[PDB]
């Protein structure tokens, strides 16, 4: 139910 | 426009990211590029 965010 | 299987999500993080979860893709680069 939760996708991962991109690290910038 | 992306190829099939890419979820284009817009998070409150303020950044766009491409989700192709077969393998679990979370990428900054448009996979069409």
């Amino acid at each position: 139910s939760d996708p991962g965010s991109p690290f910038q | 426009e992306l190829p099939e299987g890419y979820e284009q999500r817009t998070t409150v993080q303020g950044q766009v990211y491409f989700l192709h979860t077969q393998t679990g893709v979370s990428t900054w680069h448009d996979p069409r590029i």
